[PDB]
């Protein structure tokens, strides 16, 4: 039997997993400036 | 504890009084006159009705 105990799989995981975080990163950063670009034309356009 | 509590919730009390107040004061010489002209950031600022 195994000398180790059972992984953590659920996130216990490779470095080099930080292509999650360039993935996660970017579709972040796109819905965010996605969200200020409609805060910043919904604000003005209530300043109407 | 119980001291302490009743004197924190009286600091943030008299903060909410003081905003109260401040926006009461800031605002009237803008709700009394006729016609009135508030800015638009003023408005968002001090929580008045949409645009006026």
């Amino acid at each position: 039997p195994a000398s180790h105990t059972t992984l953590g799989v659920q996130d216990i995981s490779v470095t080099a997993m930080s292509w999650v975080q360039k993935i996660t990163g970017g579709v972040g950063l796109v819905v965010a400036v996605a969200a200020l670009i409609l805060i910043v034309v919904l604000c003005v356009s209530f300043s109407r | 504890v119980s001291v302490a509590s009743f004197v924190l919730l009286s600091m943030v009390g008299v903060a909410v009084g003081m905003c109260m107040c401040a926006r009461r004061r800031c605002i009237t010489p803008y709700e009394l006159t006729p016609g009135a002209t508030v800015p638009f950031l003023l408005s968002l600022i001090c929580c008045i009705r949409t645009a006026k």
